[PDB]
């Protein structure tokens, strides 16, 4: 607190109104609402270093966005000022945000703002000096091979189920490393490398305009991340979110079926992404394959993230797992279902 | 006109529940104590009964943890460390601290070398190695805050005696959780245990569990001895009907030893109502040859219906 008020004085901003304020999600300390000079905030903190290297980026993505004209699809909220030092940062309010995690349960997340995301991914893309050229820890290859004591004292026994399945399918864990691997072998782009639904933001209770948000990843590396992720997110909302005994072949069904009526919606992104990005495929042909690579680490991703509130993995969290380990080992195939292909 | 004499072949606690308990011909309709239950298949009646069944027999019904409860769970518990055992997979050398990859029988981890305890020395990839890890475990269980006892369990892991206590709210539930692990060390006891960390979710029957391994008898003895003093002010009453009642709010039983392949990771309570609703809903197919249904049900879940906080050996 004394941190963040500290920073509202010196920026003209005067103090927290902790009468309107509330707390936002994510795994940082974040508050938002009216200031006492009536001007409405995003704050978020990060702790440091024992400074901040997920401010850094998250400023390195600030100086590049005051860059862009009012009509690009990619737009900041606003940056109102920093103290890297502490790990505290503070960005204009959209007002009445609806969170793309919120849209896509509610069943707006429609074909229409998919392209819209894929425009805003696909801007991003085209953009590096001062962009950290360090390698995303995603997916955890050191955590493949042993995950630290550390981690698994703060995890659930259904996570430590997952990350055990993870590690002992030496086919999964050979592919994920491959896929690193090529980072170093394909024209880097500025990527967020985070992305889920809940990293975008769209104003006036979903009328308003899209915002990505969560820059703390943002880094110099392989366009496939973000377009992986994208799709992924769709893969596990299709075949897990929207579930959540019948037989496992039921459950493939359900999710098979829920999939196709959900691959329209990668379809449209992929669309919006060539809009602004018709170049892609020109310099990468990889790119399709190596994003359906990540879509399948993606729900792993989300798998693992998911049973933290669960003390076994249910028969869907399986069975989505699979059709993760389907895309990741065979990546020119899901990527033409995905429909990311010419 | 005695419960156990329409209800012949079951425990009579049980008995007396079933009369609480009634389903529909057809079976997309049932009631469990006035919670009416409707589904539009025999199959979801299945499902939706089995919980109103666990909610009303085995819980008693009709999101965060809290880190001052957490703090003083955590310093109730008598120990800190429990050795165990996993292959070396590989010795990494670091300046800054030496470190064991080792494959524990859950996970493959990266612990520092300081946690050595057997052998003395780092040994060869592929020999067992034995280490010294945190007791407790606060996110293992959510909800819950987990510990496991000094002494490692059994190898072939064997059967769990599970003990349930009714803490009324957390103050109980700190007092409670403190004399069971101060008795189950003292008894020399093998077992894992834990307790509600979340004070919005007393009361609960089930705020406290203990898992005993090897012989049970000992262990139990003492928690009972140890916790009979506080049941029924500290522990409300009740019990769930598929357990062995020791003291008010006090109860017993095993873990589930279904023969049958699908069966597994299905808790004791939830075990016991979907056998049970399974029962319950074959009877309401056809047409008291209604506990014969129920009878049959529960033996081919491995449950002894005259016993069923107990397996068929
Ligand atoms: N400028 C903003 N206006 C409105 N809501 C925002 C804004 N920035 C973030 N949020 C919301 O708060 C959430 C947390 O922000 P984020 O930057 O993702 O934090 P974390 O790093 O902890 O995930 C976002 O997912 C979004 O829903
Ligand atoms: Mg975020
Ligand atoms: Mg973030
Ligand atoms: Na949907």
């Amino acid at each position: 607190v004394p941190a963040v008020n500290a920073l509202l004085l010196r920026l003209g901003l005067g103090r927290l109104d902790a009468a309107a304020t509330t707390a936002f999600g994510g795994r940082n300390d974040n508050w938002a609402g009216p200031t006492t000079t009536g001007e409405q905030v995003f704050v978020k903190t990060v702790t440091p270093l024992p400074g901040c290297p997920e401010l850094d980026r998250s400023l390195s993505f600030e100086d590049l966005a005051a860059r862009l004209t009012p009509a690009s699809p990619l737009r900041s909220p606003g940056l109102l000022g920093a103290d890297p030092a502490a790990g505290v940062m503070v960005h204009r309010l959209v007002p009445g945000a609806r969170s793309g995690a919120e849209l896509a349960l509610d069943g707006d997340f429609d074909d229409d703002l998919c392209r819209s995301a894929g425009r805003a991914v696909g801007t991003l893309h085209g953009l590096v000096d001062g962009l950290d050229t360090g390698e995303a820890p995603l997916p955890p290859l050191s955590w493949l091979k042993a995950l630290p004591w550390s981690a698994v004292q703060e995890r659930s026994m259904a996570q430590i189920a997952a990350w055990q399945l993870v590690q002992d399918d030496t086919e999964v864990v050979d592919a994920l490393h491959r896929l690193r691997d090529l980072e170093r072998t394909v024209p880097l782009a500025p990527a967020h490398c985070d992305l889920r639904f809940d990293q975008f933001i769209r104003a006036d209770e979903g009328a308003g305009e899209l915002y990505l948000v969560d820059w703390e990843e943002f880094r110099l590396a392989d366009p496939a991340r973000d377009v992986g992720a994208f799709a992924g997110e769709w893969l596990f909302h299709a075949t897990y979110s929207v579930f959540a005994g019948l037989t496992h072949e039921e459950i493939v069904a359900r999710g098979s079926a829920s999939l196709r009526r959900h691959l329209p919606r990668i379809a449209a992104f992929w669309q919006g992404y060539l809009e602004c990005r018709p170049q892609a495929l020109a310099l990468d042909a990889g790119l399709p394959e190596r994003a359906a690579a990540y879509a399948g680490w993606h729900m792993y991703d989300r798998l693992i993230a998911t049973a933290e509130s669960h003390a076994t993995l249910n028969p869907v969290a399986r069975a989505a797992a699979g059709i993760g380990r389907t895309v990741l080992l065979g990546p020119s195939a899901a990527a033409r279902t995905l429909g990311l292909s010419a | 006109a005695s419960p156990v004499a329409r209800h012949r072949g079951l425990a009579p606690r049980l008995a007396e529940a079933l009369d609480a308990v009634s389903v529909a011909p057809g079976a997309r309709r049932a009631s469990v104590a006035g919670r009416t239950v409707t589904a539009d298949s025999p199959r979801d009646l299945r499902g939706r009964l089995t919980n109103a069944l666990y909610e009303e027999l085995h819980a008693g019904r009709h999101t965060l943890r809290d880190p001052a409860l957490e703090a003083r769970l955590a310093a109730a518990v008598p120990h800190r460390t429990t050795p165990t055992r996993g292959r070396l997979v590989e010795v990494l050398r670091r300046p800054d601290g030496d470190q064991l990859v080792v494959r524990l029988p859950e996970v493959t981890a990266r612990v520092p070398a300081d946690r050595l305890l057997s052998p003395s020395v780092p040994p060869a990839p592929g020999e067992t190695v034995e280490l010294a890890l945190e007791a407790a475990r606060p996110a293992l269980s959510p909800g819950f805050f987990y510990v496991m006892g000094s002494r490692p369990l059994p190898r072939p892991a064997g059967a769990v005696r599970r003990i349930f206590l009714h803490a009324r709210d957390a103050d109980a539930a700190v007092v409670l959780w403190g004399a069971a692990l101060g008795a189950l060390e003292e008894a020399a006891a093998l077992y894992h245990a834990k307790v509600l960390s979340d004070p919005q979710d007393f009361p609960r029957r089930d705020a406290v569990v203990l898992y005993l391994h090897g012989d049970h008898r000992p262990g139990e003895r003492a928690v009972t001895e140890a916790v009979s003093r506080y049941a029924g002010t500290l522990t409300g009453p009740d019990t769930s009907v598929f357990t062995e009642e020791l003291a008010p709010g006090v109860a017993a039983a095993w873990d589930p030893q279904d023969p049958r392949p699908g069966q597994s990771g299905m808790s004791f309570g939830q075990h016991r109502a979907f056998a049970l609703a399974s029962g319950l809903i074959d009877c309401a197919l056809a047409d008291p040859g209604r506990a014969e249904h129920v009878v049959r049900a529960l033996r081919e879940a491995g449950i002894d219906p005259l016993h069923p906080q107990n397996n068929l050996d």
